[PDB]
């Protein structure tokens, strides 16, 4: 049970690494007890650990004009509403009332769904641009 | 040179299109349509059906009307600048108050 | 700034689709249908037909009525609502009592 | 509440579709077919063509009638009920004696 002997269970296991048995008992000790580990190839030659904080996944956004603060295509929605679905945005841009909503508010808002086409984006950039509503999806 | 429609056909033209102000603060960008609303620009005497008589047309120049953009619409470049010719018949109603 | 009609045609506006009550107690789901049903807004002076004189309509500013959304009928957004427009034509009855 | 007909335009109800009595004592089972039979409920004023006049409707309310349920043959529900609407032009005969 303590992170010691699950050290040396690592350790032992990786013929004798105690660099390894050290990392994961880390791992463990962070991610918890049902938290998830997975290991992949480095980029450099020196092992490391990254720790996911919180909520996250494997999604970009389609509105890379929509990048909030940092560069790489950072968002920062200060404070957001977030906005669930289950279908496409091509033309179906009717919704408006939930939009301006916020608009109102004035705070950012986040999207997920099916997809989104550019008809909603591209208004989307100029409204989030002209300071209307800064959001993304 | 300005023009002189043909009794019945009235010369207007269309406003803008997809204006961004729809859902309120919302700046509905042109998502792919056009307008329907134009001002009165000429008028023509008056439809000549029936033989008897040749009815006057409902529309003063310069009113403020909503019409139904239909095949009767055709478009011209008048002093370089887009105009529009239906019959009253196209057009639907007149924007007031 | 309100609408005015063009003679004949007539300004209304739909109703609530497949509002859920149907089968008595049976909560409805809108199954992708719309609504016939509407409430008159405005009214156009009447038919010009036959050049003998301009009849008016049947139809006074308000009536609660049921027409064929058919192809003459169109949709606009006056101060950002849905309007209908269609000649007396369309419109089938009134509902009443 | 129940519904006015407006002018030539005349409210109905059908009737048994593919009642079984056919052939005799043969119980016809329903083949995919429907009914043309129904009974006259509402009465429109009456058709306004040609201006001159509004002539009457030469169906009164209640009449049992066959007619040709075409396009011009609509549906609706009141008091939920099924219900059709078609002008008179639509209706071919009344069943008496």
């Amino acid at each position: 049970s303590d992170s010691k002997a699950i050290a040396q269970v690592g350790t032992i296991s990786a013929n004798s690494d105690e660099t390894v048995g050290k990392l994961i008992a880390e791992a463990m000790d962070k991610v918890g007890k049902e938290g998830v580990i997975t290991v992949e190839d480095g980029t450099g030659l020196q092992d490391e650990l990254d720790v996911v904080e919180g909520m996250q996944f494997d999604r970009g956004y389609l509105s890379p004009y929509f990048i909030n603060k940092p560069e790489t295509g950072a968002v920062e929605l200060e404070s957001p509403f977030i906005l669930l679905a289950d279908k496409k945005i091509s033309n179906i841009r009717e919704m408006l009332p939930v939009l301006e909503a916020v608009a109102k508010a004035g705070k950012p808002l986040l999207i997920i769904a099916e997809d989104v086409e550019g008809e909603a984006l591209a208004t989307l950039v100029v409204n989030t641009m002209r300071g209307i509503v800064k959001v993304a999806a | 040179m300005n023009i002189r429609p043909l009794h019945d056909r009235v010369i207007v033209k269309r406003k803008e299109v997809e204006t961004k102000s729809a859902g309120g603060i919302v700046l509905t960008g042109s998502a792919a349509a056009k307008s329907t609303r134009g001002e009165v620009l000429a008028v023509g005497n008056g439809r000549i059906l029936e033989n008897g008589e040749v009815k006057p047309l409902d529309v003063k120049v310069g009113d403020i009307v909503i019409f139904n953009d239909g095949y009767g619409v055709k478009s011209e470049k008048i002093d370089n600048e887009e105009v529009l010719i239906m019959s009253e018949s196209d057009i639907l109603a007149i924007v007031e108050a």
